[PDB]
């Protein structure tokens, strides 16, 4: 794991990737390292039991007072 | 009825360049002022600009309370519009101050909005108790809808709306829970026949469907003087009614426009701001103006459009001339629009459309009479002289009016270019600043 620290720089570029996925280096040889070690059963096998779940995002604001507390805050990090 | 101002139905402008049309609803006859009008009322619909005086000067009869109520018309009954007139400030109760501090705050309309819950549905029982000389009441309502099967409890203020409706069995009554009003919409069953003093079978109406419990949201606009009045007495309401109110301290007005402020800003209210048209102004001393110039310096004051009619006139309260009798460091904040004379091609059309809204026929003989009795006379000689002529007409049965009706108005009732010789043939028999003989 501390040659994962060299790895820690893949995980810093993870993130960078999770920009850019455009890169194969570990995952490939995390196939050979995860046919041990784990042992995955999906959701499909059992949400073909169940129906289904949905995210509805619903965006607000800030009224009049909580942005002048919000900006109050920002009057506060300046 | 059929009043001076009653064909008038708006200002008559275009939407899109608000060019004057010669002649378009009502207001016909006249161009440079009310294209003016119609930038005053834009600029009153916008609603940004506040605090501006604008003064329709010009010679008497020449449609100046026209132009006000064509701008009332244009306007509907949304925005404020006080028709005050110069004459009711100087109160005895109240100061002469405050009296123009209210007729400022009457035209600024603030519009809130509320959600109220209204019920539905049909009456299945009452149950009322009662105690014995003076006490408490009990009340169990049970309402059936098609679906719902109810049974609701009642307060005192319930029992008492409920007796005062005589709500019986068998009635389709929707209460508002906010409010606390019962209005009975009609019955489902028919009039028993076991009592006497039952009552009038109303509209036979079916059960209601739906819900029991619906909401509302309705809409109030009070005037800022209805809420210096609910705010300034303790329970001496109902004085915004009555007039009784005698003075509404600073402290007051100082906190409720801060807290309609704070109704703006939180999105419960709405301030729309309005008109205050103040008629003949010259009536007004200089102790009225020392302040009306002052009250429009906030942002809580209403666009001013006012009327005049004199010359170089003497201010009241003073010693000294001025033009249109009011003062010259209250003339800078004013802008005046002028008012021109009107010409016989439009006196003609004027006069037709006054003699068509009071549902009077005409012969254009008697028409071009009129109008040259109009050109010496003005018109509010020659709208008389129409309806003197119509029941004129009607007294020796003829259908439409000739030249010997108008011939007959015109003898027997005199405009005032013949009243003034009139007295001035006559000096001996009428009392002057002197005495008066009698043959
Ligand atoms: N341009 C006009 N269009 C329609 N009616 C008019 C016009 N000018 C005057 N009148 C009529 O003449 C009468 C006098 O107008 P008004 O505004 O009362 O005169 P003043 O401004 O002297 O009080 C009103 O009843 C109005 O019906």
């Amino acid at each position: 794991h501390d040659e994962f620290s060299e790895w820690f720089s893949k995980d810093i570029e993870s993130h960078a990737q999770s920009n850019t996925k455009l890169n194969e280096d570990q995952l490939k040889r995390l196939h050979m390292i995860l046919k041990p070690f784990m042992l995955r059963r999906v959701k499909k096998h059992v949400q073909k039991e169940l129906g289904d779940k949905i995210e509805i995002d619903v965006f607000c604001e800030l009224s009049y007072r909580q942005r002048a507390m919000y900006q109050s805050l920002r009057n506060q990090i300046s | 009825l059929i009043a001076a101002h009653s064909h008038i139905r708006g200002l008559g402008v275009d939407a899109d360049t608000l060019e004057p049309r010669p002649s378009s609803q009502g207001l016909v006859g006249q161009e440079k002022a009310r294209k003016a009008a119609a930038v005053v009322l834009e600029m009153i619909k916008q609603g940004k600009i506040a605090g501006r005086a604008v003064l329709i000067a010009g010679p008497p009869s020449t449609g100046k309370t026209a132009i006000a109520m064509g701008m009332a018309q244009s306007l509907g009954q949304d925005v404020p519009f006080t028709t005050l007139a110069a004459s009711e400030i100087f109160s005895l109760e109240m100061s002469k101050t405050e009296a123009l501090t209210q007729a400022f705050r009457k035209s600024i309309g603030v519009r809130i909005k509320e959600e109220s819950e209204i019920m539905e549905g049909e009456v299945v029982e009452i149950q009322i108790d009662r105690s014995v000389t003076g006490g408490a009441k009990q009340g169990k309502l049970t309402i059936k809808t098609t679906d719902m099967e109810a049974i609701y409890d009642m307060g005192s203020k319930m029992i008492d709306a409920m007796t005062k409706e005589r709500v019986m069995a068998g009635d389709i009554i929707s209460i508002d829970k906010s409010s606390g009003k019962i209005t009975k919409l009609g019955r489902s069953y028919a009039r028993s026949r076991d009592y006497d003093a039952m009552g009038v079978d109303t509209k036979f109406l079916q059960c209601p469907e739906g819900e029991l419990q619906k909401r509302k949201e309705v809409v109030h606009t009070v005037s800022l003087h209805e809420i210096d009045v609910i705010n300034s007495r303790t329970q001496g309401f109902l004085a915004l009614f009555s007039g009784d109110t005698g003075e509404i301290r600073s402290e007051i007005r100082d906190q409720i426009n801060t807290k309609v402020a704070e109704w703006k800003e939180e999105g419960k209210a709405e301030i729309v701001p309005g008109v205050l048209f103040i008629d003949e102004v010259h009536m007004l001393d200089i102790e009225c103006f020392s302040y009306i110039n002052r009250a429009l310096e906030s942002d809580l004051a209403p666009i001013v459009i006012m009327a005049s009619n004199r010359g170089v006139s003497r201010i009241r309260g003073t010693d000294y001339k001025s033009p249109h009798g009011l003062p010259l460091d209250f003339l800078d904040r004013v802008v005046i629009i002028n008012t021109h004379p009107y010409t016989p091609d439009e006196l003609r059309q004027i006069l037709s459309i006054r003699a068509q809204e009071e549902e009077v026929d005409l012969t254009p003989d008697a028409l071009a009479l009129l109008t040259k009795i109009g050109q010496e006379a003005g018109l509010r000689y020659a709208s008389n002289l129409i309806t003197t002529s119509q029941l004129i007409a009607a007294k020796r049965r003829a259908k439409q009016v000739g030249v010997e009706d108008v011939q007959r108005s015109f003898k027997l009732f005199y405009d005032p270019a013949r009243s003034v010789r009139f007295v001035q043939e006559s000096e001996k028999r009428l009392i002057g600043n002197d005495g008066v003989v009698d043959f």
